[PDB]
RNA sequence: AAUAGGGCCUUGUACACACCGCCCGUCAAGCCAUGGGAGUCGGGGGUACCUGAAGGGCGGGGCGCACUAGGGUAACCGGUGACUGGGGCUAAGUCGUAACAAGGUAGCCGUACCGGAAGGUGCGGCUGGAAC
RNA sequence: CGGGCUUGAGUUCAGUGGCGGCAGGCGGAAUUCGUGGUGUAGCGGUGAAAUGCAUAGAUAUCACGAGGAACUCCGAUGCGAAGGCAGCUUGCCAUACUGCGACUGACACUGAAGCACGAAGGCGUGGGUAUCAAACAGGAUUAGAUACCCUGGUAGUCCACGCAGUAAACGAUGAUUACUAGGAGUUUGCUCAAGCUUCACAGCGAAAGCGUUAAGUAAUCCACCUGGGGAG
RNA sequence: ACUAUAGCUUUACAUUGUAUUGGAUACUAACUCGCGGGCGAGGACACUGUAUGGUGGGUAGUUU
RNA sequence: AAACCAGGCCCAGGCGACUGUUUAACAAAAACACAAGGCUAUGCAAAAAAGCAAUUUGAGGUAUAUAGUCUGACACCUGCCCGGUGCUGGUAAAAGCCCCAGUAAACGGCGCUAAGGUAGCGAAAUUCCUUGUCGGGUAAGUUCCGACCUGCACGAAUGGUGUAACGAUCUGGGCACUGUCUC
RNA sequence: UGGUGACGGAGAAGCGGGCUCCCAA
RNA sequence: ACCCUUGGUCAGGUUGAAGGUUAGGUAACACUAACUGGAGGACCGAAUCGGUAAGCGUUGAAAAGCUUUCGAAUGAACUG
């Protein structure tokens, strides 16, 4: 769901923001938060390497767990919550032993809901299940690469992923952005999508909302001069000619994904 | 509506002389009361189920013209049948 | 010596000096009526405000009420205007042939897109259509 | 105005339905693309051709993988206020017809305003995208072809929510009630009653024709017309 | 513009081995990655060194 | 309103939606940014950026995400061209190259070619001739506003045409007011 | 081994602070 | 100049979004009325940040200032 703003002022004409239906709670575990540091996009050496990064409001880092380690041990859903490292809702568990966990929340569950991990558990909303107990059609997010490593695959807000076909040890999944391509069977998924499907919908409408996002802004390269850019320089407005990077890296066609890479043999079909 | 034989039996008994007062005002008005208020919550899940909102609307209209012959029988019982199952609004 | 078009029926018709028929639309010509527009010029009434005669009222003065006169904003009723678009009738000069016969791609209704022009095409509907 | 009656109207019960509505699942044929076997001089299209695909390897043919749309035979009849409704199954609704020796007692009809629904095409946001296909491109025929024919092809056609409110939305025939002749079929409930369509008395009509489903005989209310263009 | 060149990229040799009907398949033991404090997934490829052919105003020295 | 303190207002245009940023010390703007839109890359040791490397940023984020590039709220829209240039494909002891296919919200073009400028604008921040011509306003108008279209040399995401609100922006006209001026 | 430490912004209320709301958490 | 960590500051006045309550209205929604509420790169304006226009200064009080005027002033704010 999405709220939008009345246009009493112009920087508020086109807004539109979440409405915030599904969170219960307002304050996290505090077991689970850590103190988050903030990168201007600048590495160890203090040379800033990523650009437009900085500033924003201060963020607490959750501990999320994407392995799902703890197979047959049932859990219970505590609440469900704002999260500003991702786009997605979590979901605060407890364990019949006492630990307490994060995961991210699927869309359709519930508080009072009860998940399990393992080859045992039933295939419903909020289970994490190998692969190869999965029935085949059904829809699944945090889906692993290897077995252990944790999930990797399918985690923004409302993005899933569809288990079309098992051969063997493989299994061929259909990925959010229309690749096609095999997974090992020993590898867990979690059975349904990502909620909060309605992130894309939100309209920023100021700037000031990147800044607290923590954004800087970008400028563009045909308007910079040619020791800058080699898009930039001309009297008047000029094109800037085929259009590239600063150092002249292509960016209308060409492909940057190495042509010898191993993972290919794994790959059905392509779609990026 | 569940529409027992039950159900029915029930709304005739506590309105109206006997159980066998099947077809008389205040058990007719009560009965498609209960029909009124189980298609609204049907329509409520429902909301492309326009030949039942029609018949619900028909329904509405039958309990009006039954409230209207107890407007021209007299006033009492007009006034005691809407205190009970509540109508104005 | 060598070689093997016309009548009688059923149909449709917007034709009847009768298909060598009748009609549709565009552009160019001439008359008439009515539209739209930067602006410009008036008339009648209205709300407010500022002054405000005579005659009375209240208190020789003072203060009231309103006949007008004055400014300004708002209506309605009217004229005119660089320029720019429908319609009718008379001519018919030009360009094609859309409809009337299965009118030569059956026709018509709605809708959308596209064309000098009548129109063409897509989707659904109708027979006020043949022909099977 | 004050009482009564049950024949009209409605409620209950039993039987009989149904391409009636909404929602969730399941399907095979055809067809599209991708990846691999066989195989090579054409395929496709037309009145005749050409534009197009094809030896840096087609059509055809055998497989595997990923998808979208439509429901052959039954199938002409039935249902719905109308628009409309057709693969199989389930759930939730609505509704109709027939009867009862059950009930209430005129509670009825119509209806200007209003409200609801309302084919196709069209619009907005998000999905999806196989076929067909406006616009567009090329090839033909013609004096020309801004068309008809052929090859491509984007919106659209599909789904969800929201707008829009139109049609040869037609039976070119408003609703209700009562009555009035025969033939030919058909469906359901059992010789009878509902419904479904064409010949046809009286009557009606200008005629074509209608004729128990009237356009006949009558009563109640609503809608609309008053010569053709201009002009919806 | 001329000449180079970082980077990217092609092949050969080295790392680098074994079998079967050669150039394909297969194997695991070199080599790489993940999990836990051996197991799993790959695999003679990938990566890197030497040589070689392309590309290279990204960078440099110059000429005009 | 008693001193001090304490909005001038209206009509009509160009540009940019808006609040913001900028040449410390001659330029505050129509330039930059911006919310938003498109295209392209990237299946995760991601692509990309620093570094000789190790390692770090991206991001401990995972395609509703990240990065490169152009356009720049919103409304109605965004026409034809793949010929050319880019881009994607099918020698030492094979890449390329050729050829063919695709790509214009890629660079670019829209007078016999690849195609000959669609809608919308137009003496314009674009018009040389030029103070173009007609109308409005003034006693008188090289500026301004409205039309006309031989557009030297507009034109649809280096976006076209509009647009309420906003501006220490540029530009024209009125009322008020005055030593700006007659002086 | 578990709790406190330990945390935002705006606004009621107390000559004669709890608290409420919000999202950028 | 930009970024990182950790602190601080912003007189007073105005306007009146979401939401809430109570009335009518609905089959239920819808939808009108009043009060409440206090949002905002909102408005006016001190501190403060900035630097529009004019005047003055130009061996200046000053190697970039002063006076008047003017912009922003709860935020993409200013500042240790
Ligand atoms: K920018
Ligand atoms: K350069
Ligand atoms: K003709
Ligand atoms: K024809
Ligand atoms: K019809
Ligand atoms: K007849
Ligand atoms: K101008
Ligand atoms: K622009
Ligand atoms: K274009
Ligand atoms: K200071
Ligand atoms: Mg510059
Ligand atoms: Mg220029
Ligand atoms: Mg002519
Ligand atoms: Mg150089
Ligand atoms: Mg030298
Ligand atoms: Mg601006
Ligand atoms: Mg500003
Ligand atoms: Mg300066
Ligand atoms: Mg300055
Ligand atoms: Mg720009
Ligand atoms: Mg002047
Ligand atoms: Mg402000
Ligand atoms: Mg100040
Ligand atoms: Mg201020
Ligand atoms: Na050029
Ligand atoms: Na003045």
């Amino acid at each position: 769901g999405i709220r939008k703003l009345k246009p009493t002022t112009p920087g508020q004409r086109h807004k539109v923001i979440g409405a915030f239906d599904k969170i219960t709670a307002s304050t996290p575990e505090k077991s689970l938060v850590v103190g988050k540091k903030k990168t201007g996009g600048r590495n160890n050496t203090g040379k800033m390497t990523m650009r437009y990064i900085g500033g924003g409001h201060k963020q607490k880092y959750r501990f999320i767990d994407f392995k799902r380690t703890k197979d047959g041990i049932p859990a219970t859903v505590k609440t469900i919550e704002y999260d500003p490292n991702r786009s997605s809702r979590i979901a605060l568990l407890y364990y019949a032993d006492g630990a307490k966990a994060y995961i991210i929340a699927p869309d359709g569950l519930e508080v009072g809901h009860t998940v399990m991990s393992g080859s045992e558990a039933a295939p419903e909303v909020g289970n994490a299940l190998p692969l190869a107990n999965i029935p085949v059609g059904t829809i699944i997010h945090n889906i692993e690469l290897r077995p252990g490593q944790g999930a990797k695959m399918v985690r923004s807000a409302g993005s899933f992923a569809q288990l079309t076909s098992r051969e063997g040890t493989y299994v061929v999944i259909k990925m959010p952005s229309g690749e096609v391509r095999r997974i090992l069977s020993t590898c867990k998924a979690t059975i349904g999508s990502v909620g909060n499907s309605d992130h894309a919908l939100e309209k920023s409408g100021k700037a000031g909302r990147s800044r607290w996002l923590g954004r800087r802004p970008h400028n563009r390269g045909v308007v910079m001069n040619p020791v800058d850019h080699p898009m930039g320089g001309g009297e008047g407005r000029q094109s800037g000619g085929h259009p590239r990077s600063r150092k002249g890296l292509y960016a209308k066609g060409l492909k940057t994904r190495a042509p010898k890479k191993h993972s290919s043999k794994y790959i059905i079909e392509r779609r990026k | 509506m569940y529409l027992d034989s039950a159900k029915k039996a029930e709304l005739f008994e506590k309105y109206g002389k006997s159980v066998k007062d099947t077809g008389s005002p205040e058990s007719q008005i009560a009965l498609f009361t209960f029909r009124i208020a189980h298609l609204t919550e049907h329509l409520r899940q429902n909301k492309k189920d326009f030949a039942t909102e029609r018949s619900l609307k028909m329904l509405v209209g039958k309990r009006r013209r039954m409230l209207d012959y107890l407007i021209k029988v007299d006033i009492e019982r007009y006034r005691a049948i809407i205190k009970e199952l509540g109508i104005r609004r």
